[PDB]
RNA sequence: GACCUUAAAGGUCACCA
RNA sequence: UGUCGGCUCUUCCUAUCCAUUUCAAGCAGAAUUGAAAAAAGGUAUGAUUGUUCACCAUUUAAUAGGGAACGUGAGCUGGGUUUAGACCGUCGUGAGACAGGUUAGUUUUACCCUACCGUUUCGGUAGAUUUUCAAAGUAUUUAGAUAGUAGCACAACUCAGUA
RNA sequence: AAGAAACAUAACGAGUACCACAAAAGGUAUUCAUUCAUAUUGACAAUAGGACGGUGGG
């Protein structure tokens, strides 16, 4: 559902790496399994980045989100990444938005500033963004 | 489970027929040696085209049953049931021996119990004939 | 939307031959053994298989 | 076995000329030149006057000789003989191979060069690439009505390679080829005169 | 598999590496 | 002749998993299946187990199979196995036994030759004599028998909701 | 060590026994031989024509 490419990202969040759900949707946190279009290398984890469409398990939510295995996309990190313009940008927490396949976000509000990789990468985070930082 | 055929291919030792002395042995594959019109008179058919051997060799008596049907199937399509006599000139008189092993099992010790049966063929000796 | 003209040319050209059974080479209609040396130049052929509906 | 002398002729029409260098024949028609080089070292190429119809008159022939040889070796008299007998035909009545092309949906538009040393296939199945399929010298194109072309020249090895090159650039991959029955196929090979 | 016993069935052994 | 596995690293085989080129189908398209050329390049992350093996959860174009003293301990580790302590079960009258289980148990030496990687010192190639030439020494500019070899893969737009 | 004749050789095919390897099977590949038929007053290959009527039974 992701429409175009992105720009290099460094990729600051690992395998087992906790983030927040900013959704509505009753997850609290989520730990990222597995990345979704990561090209394996020997001993190496999975990384993801600002707009990378994460495999990742919700250890603490309510009933129906907990100890489940779901699909989200990472909005803001605190690793520091480079723009293409010479703009040096970090967040404050990493934070991300439970998505489908298809790419339509399953909460229905977005709390928190959303980065401008991810919102021009998924057009439904954008519409329910209330920044593009 | 059979052994592969180049196992027991070449003719050795004595000739070990089953006997008082030779016990549990299988029965063997092949039955009818005698195929066709048996009952032909000797002027119907005056042809005759054998199968000759050129090597001294086991010949197996599934290998024989094989044959049997293999012959039975296409000579029955084609020459009809009362066209033809086919007479297998080959009986499995002779057993073969298995020494199976079970590392627990002791080494060499054992002398092999009866595997099968089959028919020591030599040079030019007639296999399969039959009259049409 | 092919006149059949047109069909008679394009069928032979791809339709009218014979696949070994051996090489799965194509071979011409007349054939009678398998042309490449790879199969053994083997004897047995088949006509290639007529489309159908 | 081994034939102890195989030979064949070619008849020489009257506007031709022929010369032999060391198997290597040069035939003049009216309508040009032709130079081929036969390099077997077990042929005796020379021209000579023989009578070849059972009652006729002598008449101007070339002569391939192959002395004893083995079947291997003799099968190429005959292949030098025929490469003569269409060097002659190409100078008097030169070759043509119309080719036609073949769609279902998308139309092709052939694109000659105004020398016609060069064609351009266009649209070949929704294609967006443009084959180009260069030509052979004193091979030419031409297009004779709708969808049809045809290839003018005097040797024919260079008339019937070009026509296959254009054929051999327009082929359907990886879709099946019974079903989709596309591309320029040669229709018919014939004399221009 | 080996030994034993019953009218196939059991019982003991199957170890050092 | 230090006896399992794992870690690290290099190379080799093809009976090829992917990428490249082709042929066949009961190949309409898509996804597939069988086969040929081809071994230059790739072939992953974790839960449980000392495990090889296996079984699950992912991801990937693919997550192929193997050799090199069952590659590799003066390369590591010591989890297992395999001394000496101890416990349980069965067996034995007893000392004791157990391809029955559990727990604790010292991992030595390269400074020698070669190999490999880098790094110095000394030696040095035979047939030209147009003094506008020939040769030796010092120095620079070049030269290139041979040896190695490097770029791969994927995704998005358009083609096109077209064939 | 020179000459002679052949079946090989368009392939890491062949090349000093023991000895350091290769099988079944397949080939309108090539050489020789045997058996049968047509071989001419006209076979096979090829070009040209006929290929039929009741009979919707050469």
């Amino acid at each position: 559902g992701r429409q175009g490419n992105k720009f290099r990202v460094t990729c600051g969040l690992n395998n087992a790496s906790t983030v927040n759900c900013a959704d509505n949707t009753g997850a609290k946190t989520l730990t990222i399994i597995s990345v979704k279009g990561f090209h394996g290398r020997l001993n190496r984890l999975p990384r993801a980045g600002c707009g990378d469409m994460v495999v990742a398990t919700c250890k603490k939510g309510k009933p129906e989100y907990r100890k489940k295995m779901h699909t989200a996309v990472i909005i803001r990190q605190r690793r520091t990444w480079r723009r293409k313009d010479g703009v040096t940008l970090y967040f404050e927490d990493n934070a991300a938005v439970i998505v489908n396949m298809k790419g339509e976000m399953k909460g229905s509000a977005i709390t928190g500033p959303v980065s401008k990789e991810s919102a021009d990468l998924w057009p439904k985070i954008s519409s329910n963004a209330p920044t593009i930082v | 489970g059979r052994r592969p055929g180049r196992c027991y291919r070449l003719v050795r030792g004595h000739p070990y027929p089953k006997s008082k002395y030779c016990r549990g042995v299988p029965d063997p594959r092949i039955k009818l040696f005698d195929i066709g019109n048996r009952s032909a008179p000797c002027d119907d058919f005056p042809c005759c085209v054998h199968i000759v051997g050129l090597e001294r060799e086991n010949i197996s008596s599934e290998a024989m049953e094989a044959a049997r049907i293999s012959i039975n199937k296409n000579m029955l399509k084609y020459a009809g049931k009362d066209g033809f006599h086919v007479r297998i000139r080959i009986h499995p008189f002779h057993v073969l021996r298995i020494n199976k092993m079970l590392l627990q099992t002791g080494m060499r010790g054992a002398w092999g119990k009866s595997y099968g049966s089959c028919a020591r063929v030599k040079v030019g000796q007639v296999l399969i004939s039959g009259r049409c | 939307g092919i006149e059949p003209a047109l069909e008679a040319i394009a069928r032979k050209y791809n339709c009218d031959k014979m696949i070994c059974r051996r090489c799965y080479a194509r071979l011409p209609l007349r054939a009678t053994t398998c042309r490449k040396k790879k199969c053994g130049h083997s004897g047995d052929l088949r006509p290639k298989k007529k489309i159908q509906s | 076995p081994r034939l102890l002398k195989k030979t064949e002729h070619v008849v020489i029409p009257e506007g031709v000329n022929i010369e032999i260098n060391r198997k290597n024949i040069k035939v003049t028609g009216p309508r040009g030149s032709l130079t081929r080089e036969f390099q077997h070292p077990k042929v005796d190429i020379y021209a000579s006057k023989l009578v070849v119809k059972k009652e006729g008159p002598k008449e101007n022939v070339v002569v391939i000789d192959m002395w004893y040889g083995n079947r291997r070796d003799s099968a190429v008299v005959r292949t030098i003989a025929s490469h003569i007998k269409n060097m002659i035909t190409g100078v008097t009545k030169g070759y043509q191979y119309k080719m036609r092309v073949v769609y279902a949906h998308f139309p092709v538009t052939l694109v000659i060069a105004d020398d016609g040393k060069s064609i351009q296939v266009q649209n070949f199945l929704g294609e967006k690439r443009t084959r180009h399929i260069e030509m052979y010298d004193g091979v030419v194109v031409k297009k004779l009505g709708k969808d049809e072309i045809c290839l003018e020249g005097n040797d024919v090895e260079k008339v019937s390679q070009s026509a296959a090159n254009i054929h051999a650039a327009n082929l359907v991959r990886n879709k099946d080829i019974r079903q989709f029955l596309d591309g320029v196929y040669v229709s018919e090979k014939c004399l221009i005169e």
